[PDB]
C-alpha cells in the first residue's frame, strides 16, 4: 500500500511553468517504476511521459510541448514540470506508482495488478 | 369507539346514509389473533341496513364513515363492542374486536 | 399458499470481504388478482439470508407457511406493513395501499450498514430495520399467491430500475456469479420432478462469508542452503530462455531502446545482462521458489551427475533475427517426466502466489466485482486461487510447470508433503403403515447422480437422527462405495455409474434381501449371491433411501410394472412382487426434516437425569438437572438448550402496574423464580433466563454474543425516526458475570429472576446481587423459563419455583383461575424439554 499524495498544477494561462511535486509515501520495496496519466474532463485518460527506474525515461502522444519530469524512486518525489501549455491540456493528471521492472513483466498479469494510484491534480489552461 | 385504518383506496364516494342497504366480505378477529368470524368462508356478503341498529354501534359507525372498495380496519373498544355481557361461546367478556371489512354493492 | 422466489443475488459482507455493500433493485407488479379465492391475494417484497431463511409450503411456524418475513433472517413489506420476526408492524407512507397491478417497488441493501429500506410507488417506506445479523448472504426474495405476475428489475443487463438508485448504490445484477449464470430458483428443496418422475434432492450448498477470504503462507523470511549462486543461477537462466523463447515466437522484438508500441526489449543482449533491479527480481522469484518449497515438505537436491552437460543445449533453430536471441532449451521435459506428486506441488505452489497476491490485492483496497473496474478498485480475479475460473487457473501455472520441469531437469530430489451434519443428510422412508411382514417384494432406485447415496430396507421405527446402516433397523446398501451397512459396512459388489438403477429385492417368506445393480446381481467375496439373508421379520421393512447434500434419485416403488424397470430381468421370475402395486394412488412417504424443535427430556437418557422435588424444607418445588456419567468411563460434554413446557403471558395493556406484607401481595404483578448452580460446575458454561416460542438455535459453540436481534425502526415523511422497538428470542443472563462478580465453593449459586407482566420489564439478580442486564418487551407475549449449558459436573442445576416477600411465584401468572394464590406449586404439566436437531416431516 502506497499513498501517493501529488500537489501541483495550479491555474495558469499559456506558456505559464507549472510544476508537480508527488509523493509515492510507503514501503520502500518494489519502487522501479512511475508512470502518469491524465483524464481529461469527459476525456480519454492519456499516458503521460512516464520514467522507469534507472533514469529510463518512456514518452508518448500527450508529451507534446514542454514536459519535463524530475521523478526519483530514491525519495518517490516526482516532478513534473510544464512550462508551455496549450488548452487541450486541461486534464486530472494522476500519479501510479508500480512494480513493474523497466515496463516489461515476465510473470504476468498478477505483477501487472500491482498498481497503487493517487489522488492526482487537476490542470487547467486557460 | 371504532378506530379505522385505510387498507388499499376504495371508490371515496357513495358513502352509506341511513335508510341504505351494505353487503359486506370482511374477517372477524380477537384481540390476540384469534379468528371467530370470516364472512369468506361461507362466500356470501352479509347484507344489513343502517339505522335498525340491527349490528353492534362501533361497526354500523365504520360502515357508515367508509366508502365501497375500499378495506378497512376497524377497532372496536369494549364499551362498543358487547361489553361485560358479550357472546356465549366466541367472544369473552372483555375484548377488543379487529375486523377486515370491506363494503361494495351499497343500495 | 404462498411461494417464494429470489433473484439469485447473492451479497454479504465480513471482516475483509470482497463484496461491495449498497446495492438498488426494483420490481414491477404487472397483474394481481384483487382477492384470491374471496381471500386479498398475498403478496410481500423483500431481502432474505442464505441461512436460516427456509420456507415449507404448509405447516410452518406460527400459523401458515413463513415465507418472507415471518422469521429473523428475512424481512419484508406489503404495502402497508413491514415483516419480521412472524410480526406485522404497519409503516406509514405517501401511498398507502397493497400492491396492485402496475406498481413499482423500489428495494435497496447497504451491507455496510444494518440497514434495509423500501420505496412503494416512488413513496418511501418511512420505516426501516435496523441492526439486524449482516452474517451469511442476502437475495432478493418475493413472495405471493395465485394470480399474480410480478417482474424483477435488478438493472443493467436484467431489468431496469423506474427511477434512480439512491447516490452510492450499485444494481444488483452485478453481484452475478461467473460460473452461474443468472436465474429463479427456490430457495430450498427436498424433492424435484423430471420425465422420470419424482427425483428427491438433497440439501442445497452455499458459500460462507469467511470463504472469500485469502490465508497465505508467508515465504519471505525463510532461509535457503547455499543454492543461490550454484543452481538458482542455472534456474534464472533457463527461465529467460524460455521467456525469450516465447516472446521470438509471439512479435516482441530486442530494440536497444525500450518501447512498447514498437515492441523493442530493453536489454537486447543475448545474455540477459540484466541490471542489478532486473537481474535481482529474476533471481529473488527463483529464490521464493526455492524458500515455498523448502517451507513445504519439498528438499531441493542439486546433485545430478552432471546433467548439465548431457542437457542438449544446442536447441536453437535460428528464427531469432534481433539482438537478443539464441534461447536454447535443455529438452528438460524429455529429460525427466512430471510425477503427479510434482504436477500437485505445481497446482499448490500457483494457488500459494496467487494466494498472496489477493491478500495484497485486498490489503491495497480491492473488491470482487462482476468486470474489472481499475478506479474503483475492483478485479474478477482478485479472489482466491480455489475460487477462481479455469482460464486465471491455467494462465498462472504455466510457469511454475516449466519452472517444475528445470528442477527436475536440475534433480532437486524434492517431495511434496455438527450443525451441518444434519444439514448435509436427507432421508426419505416410507410411512410405518405400508410395513409388510409376509412375501417376496421389490423396489427400484435411480442414481441420477453417483455419491452419498444409501439405499435398502429398514424397519418402521427410524430414528431420524442416527443415519442409515449404524443401528440394526436397516439393512441399507451404500452401493456409491459399494458396501452394505448394517451395524458397520461390508464390502460388497461393486459402486455404481450415473444413471443406474438400484433393484432391492426383500423376501418376507425366505428372509433374505438382494442388492441388485442394473439387473446384474451384485455378489460377495465368497459367493453369495442375496445381498441380506437369515432376517427376522418383526415389525417389518420400508424401501428406505438416504441422500447427501443436493443428491439426486428417482424412488420408483413399483406402482405400475410397464414404468417399472428391470423387474423382468430380475424379480419377476423370481417370484417377486412389486411395492404397492394394486394401489390407485401414490404412496405417502415421510422425509427428514431439518427444523430444531424442544423435545421432553428423556427419563433413560445417557447422560442428562432429571429429579423433582416439592414441599421440602425452606425451598419451594424444585425440578434438579444432574450429569449421569460424569467422573467415568465413556463421558461426553456438549451444550445442552433447555425450556420449559408452560410460558408466561403478559398482558394486553402495559398501564404499568421476613413476614410479607398483605397489600404488596395482593397488590403486585411481578413473579420469581430462582436457579441453584451447584458445586463443581463451572459458572462460566451456565445460562438462565428466557426464550420465545421462536427460537431455534441449536449452537454447540452458543456464546451471550451470538443472540438474535433486529430493531424495527419507523419514521416520519421527513426521516425522523419515532420508533425503536428491538426485537430478540432470548433473555438469558451468563454465570461469568456473577461468577467474576463473587476455587470450588461450597456455597451455590442462586440466581433469581424477576418477571413484571404488567410493565414490561424482566430483570436478573444472582446471590443477592443486582445485575445491571435488564430487558423489556411488548404486550401479548408469552415466555418459556430456558436455560443454556454446558454439563461440567455430576450434578449442574436445580431449578426452584417460589416467591419472595411481596412477590408471587410464577404460578399465579402460570394459572388464570389461580391468580390470586399466592402458595408456589409447579404445575404437573411442567416438565423440562431440550433442543433437538431433526424431526419427522
Amino acid at each position: 500500500q502506497v499513498q501517493l499524495q501529488e500537489s501541483g498544477g495550479g491555474l495558469m494561462q499559456a506558456g505559464g511553468s507549472l510544476r508537480l511535486s508527488c509523493t509515492a509515501s510507503g514501503s520502500i520495496f518494489s519502487i522501479n517504476s512511475m508512470g502518469w496519466y491524465r483524464q481529461a474532463p469527459g476525456k480519454q485518460r492519456e499516458l503521460v511521459a512516464t520514467i522507469t527506474s534507472g533514469n529510463s525515461i518512456n514518452y508518448a502522444d500527450s508529451v507534446k510541448g514542454r514536459f519535463t519530469i524530475s521523478r526519483d524512486n530514491a525519495k518517490n518525489t516526482v516532478y513534473l514540470q510544464m512550462n508551455s501549455l496549450k488548452p487541450e491540456d486541461t486534464a486530472v493528471y494522476y500519479c501510479n506508482a508500480d512494480r513493474v521492472p523497466n515496463g516489461y513483466n515476465p510473470w504476468g498479469t498478477p505483477n501487472d495488478e500491482y498498481d497503487y494510484w493517487g489522488q492526482g491534480t487537476q490542470v487547467t489552461v486557460s | 369507539g371504532v378506530e379505522i385504518e385505510t387498507i388499499s383506496p376504495g371508490d371515496g364516494r357513495t358513502f352509506p346514509k341511513k335508510g341504505q342497504t351494505c353487503v359486506v366480505h370482511y374477517t372477524g378477529m380477537l384481540q390476540n389473533g384469534k379468528k371467530f368470524d370470516s364472512s369468506r368462508d361461507r362466500n356470501k356478503p352479509f347484507k344489513f341496513r343502517i339505522g335498525k341498529q340491527e349490528v353492534i354501534k362501533g361497526f354500523e359507525e365504520g360502515a357508515a364513515q367508509m366508502s365501497l372498495g375500499q378495506r378497512a380496519k376497524l377497532t372496536c373498544t369494549p364499551d362498543v363492542a358487547y361489553g361485560a355481557t358479550g357472546h356465549p361461546g366466541v367472544i369473552p367478556p372483555n375484548a377488543t374486536l379487529i375486523f377486515d371489512v370491506e363494503l361494495l354493492n351499497l343500495e | 399458499y404462498v411461494t417464494s422466489i429470489r433473484p439469485n443475488i447473492f451479497v454479504g459482507r465480513a471482516e475483509g470481504s470482497t463484496q461491495y455493500g449498497k446495492w438498488y433493485f426494483e420490481v414491477m407488479v404487472d397483474e394481481v388478482v384483487p382477492f384470491l379465492t374471496a381471500q386479498a391475494t398475498h403478496l410481500r417484497v423483500g431481502w432474505a439470508l442464505t441461512e436460516g431463511y427456509s420456507p415449507y409450503p404448509g405447516g410452518g411456524e406460527g400459523w401458515g407457511g413463513n415465507g418472507v418475513g415471518d422469521d429473523l433472517y428475512s424481512y419484508g413489506f406489503d404495502g402497508l406493513h413491514l415483516w419480521t420476526g412472524h410480526v406485522a408492524r404497519p409503516v406509514t407512507s405517501p401511498g398507502q395501499h397493497l400492491l396492485a397491478p402496475e406498481d413499482v417497488v423500489s428495494c435497496c441493501l447497504d451491507l455496510s450498514v444494518p440497514s434495509i429500506s423500501f420505496r412503494i410507488n416512488g413513496c418511501p417506506v418511512q420505516g426501516v430495520f435496523e441492526a439486524f445479523n449482516l452474517d451469511g448472504l442476502f437475495f432478493p426474495v418475493v413472495s405471493f399467491s395465485a394470480g399474480v405476475k410480478v417482474r424483477f428489475l435488478l438493472g443493467g443487463r436484467h431489468g431496469e430500475f423506474k427511477f434512480l438508485p439512491p447516490p452510492g448504490y450499485a444494481p444488483c445484477h452485478e453481484a452475478v456469479l461467473p460460473r452461474e449464470r443468472l436465474r429463479l430458483e427456490p430457495i430450498k428443496e427436498y424433492r424435484r420432478e423430471g420425465p422420470r418422475g419424482p427425483h428427491l434432492v438433497g440439501p442445497s450448498r452455499c458459500l460462507s462469508h469467511t470463504d472469500f477470504v485469502p490465508c497465505p503462507v508467508d515465504t519471505v523470511q525463510i532461509v535457503l542452503p547455499p543454492h543461490l549462486e550454484r543452481i538458482r543461477e542455472k534456474l534464472a537462466e533457463n527461465i529467460h530462455e524460455l521467456w525469450a523463447l516465447t516472446r521470438i515466437e509471439q512479435g516482441w522484438t530486442y530494440g536497444p531502446v525500450r518501447d512498447d508500441n514498437k515492441r523493442l526489449h530493453p536489454c537486447l543482449v543475448n545474455f540477459h545482462s540484466l541490471p542489478e533491479p532486473e537481474r535481482n527480481y529474476n533471481l529473488q522469484m527463483s529464490g521464493e521458489t526455492l524458500k515455498t518449497l523448502l517451507a513445504l515438505g519439498c528438499h531441493v537436491g542439486m546433485a545430478d551427475e552432471k546433467a548439465e552437460d548431457n542437457l542438449k543445449k544446442t536447441k536453437l533453430p535460428k528464427t531469432y533475427m534481433m539482438s537478443n536471441g539464441y534461447k536454447p532449451a535443455p529438452l528438460d521435459l524429455s529429460h525427466v517426466r512430471l510425477t503427479p506428486a510434482q504436477t500437485t506441488l505445481v497446482d499448490r505452489l500457483a494457488e500459494n502466489g496467487h494466494n498472496v497476491w489477493a491478500r495484497d490485492r485486498v490489503a491495497q483496497g480491492w473488491s470482487y466485482s462482476a468486470v474489472q473496474d481499475i478506479p474503483a478498485r475492483r478485479n474478477p480475479r482478485l479472489v482466491p486461487y480455489r475460487l477462481l475460473d479455469e482460464a486465471t487457473k491455467r494462465s498462472n501455472r504455466d510457469s511454475l510447470c516449466q519452472a517444475v520441469r528445470t528442477l527436475l531437469g536440475y534433480g532437486y530430489n524434492i517431495e511434496p508433503p455438527n450443525q451441518s451434519r444434519w444439514d448435509r443428510v436427507r432421508i426419505f422412508r416410507a410411512e410405518k403403515s405400508y410395513t409388510v411382514q409376509s412375501g417376496r417384494w421389490y423396489f427400484e432406485f435411480e442414481a441420477v447422480t453417483t455419491g452419498e447415496m444409501r439405499v435398502g430396507w429398514a424397519r418402521p421405527e427410524l430414528r431420524p437422527d442416527v443415519e442409515l446402516g449404524a443401528d440394526e433397523l436397516a439393512y441399507v446398501f451404500n452401493g456409491h462405495r459399494g458396501q452394505r451397512w448394517h451395524l458397520g459396512s461390508e464390502p460388497f459388489g461393486r459402486p455404481w455409474q450415473s444413471g443406474d438403477v438400484v433393484g432391492c429385492m426383500i423376501d418376507l417368506t425366505e428372509n433374505t434381501i438382494i442388492f441388485t445393480l442394473n439387473g446384474e446381481v451384485l455378489m460377495s467375496d465368497s459367493g453369495s449371491e442375496t445381498a441380506f439373508r437369515e432376517i427376522e421379520i418383526g415389525d417389518g421393512f420400508l424401501p428406505v433411501c438416504s441422500l447427501g447434500p443436493g443428491q439426486v434419485g428417482h424412488l420408483n416403488l413399483g406402482q405400475d410394472v410397464s414404468s417399472l424397470r428391470f423387474f423382468a430381468i430380475c424379480g419377476l421370475q423370481e417370484g417377486f412382487e412389486p411395492f404397492a402395486i394394486n394401489m390407485q394412488r401414490p404412496v405417502t412417504t415421510w422425509f427428514s426434516k431439518s427444523l430444531p424443535q424442544f423435545e421432553p427430556v428423556p427419563p433413560e437418557h445417557p447422560h442428562y437425569e432429571v429429579a423433582r422435588m416439592d414441599g421440602t424444607v425452606d425451598t419451594p418445588p424444585c425440578l434438579r438437572l444432574a450429569h449421569r456419567t460424569w467422573g467415568s468411563q465413556n463421558s461426553l460434554v456438549e451444550m445442552l438448550f433447555l425450556r420449559l413446557s408452560l410460558p408466561v403471558q403478559f398482558h394486553q395493556h402495559f398501564r404499568c402496574t421476613n413476614r410479607d406484607d398483605p397489600e404488596i401481595i395482593l397488590n403486585t404483578t411481578t413473579y420469581y423464580y430462582s436457579v441453584r448452580v451447584f458445586a463443581g460446575q463451572e459458572p462460566s458454561c451456565v445460562w438462565v433466563g428466557w426464550v420465545t416460542p421462536d427460537y431455534h438455535q441449536h449452537d454447540m459453540n452458543f456464546d451471550l454474543s451470538k443472540v438474535r436481534a433486529v430493531t424495527v425502526t419507523m419514521g416520519d415523511e421527513q426521516g425522523n425516526v419515532h420508533s425503536s422497538l428491538k426485537c430478540s428470542n432470548c433473555y438469558m443472563v451468563w454465570g461469568g458475570d456473577f461468577v467474576s462478580p463473587g476455587r470450588i465453593s461450597h456455597t451455590d449459586l442462586v440466581i433469581g429472576c424477576l418477571v413484571d407482566l404488567a410493565t414490561g420489564l424482566m430483570t436478573f439478580t444472582a446471590n443477592g446481587k443486582e445485575s445491571n442486564t435488564f430487558f423489556q418487551v411488548e404486550p401479548n407475549t408469552k415466555l418459556f423459563p430456558a436455560v443454556f449449558v454446558l454439563p461440567t459436573h455430576q450434578n449442574v442445576i436445580q431449578f426452584e419455583l417460589g416467591k419472595q416477600k411481596n412477590i408471587m411465584p410464577l404460578s399465579a401468572a402460570m394459572f388464570l383461575s389461580e391468580r390470586k394464590n399466592p402458595a408456589p406449586q409447579c404445575p404437573p404439566r411442567l416438565e423440562v424439554q431440550m433442543l433437538m436437531p431433526v424431526s419427522w416431516s
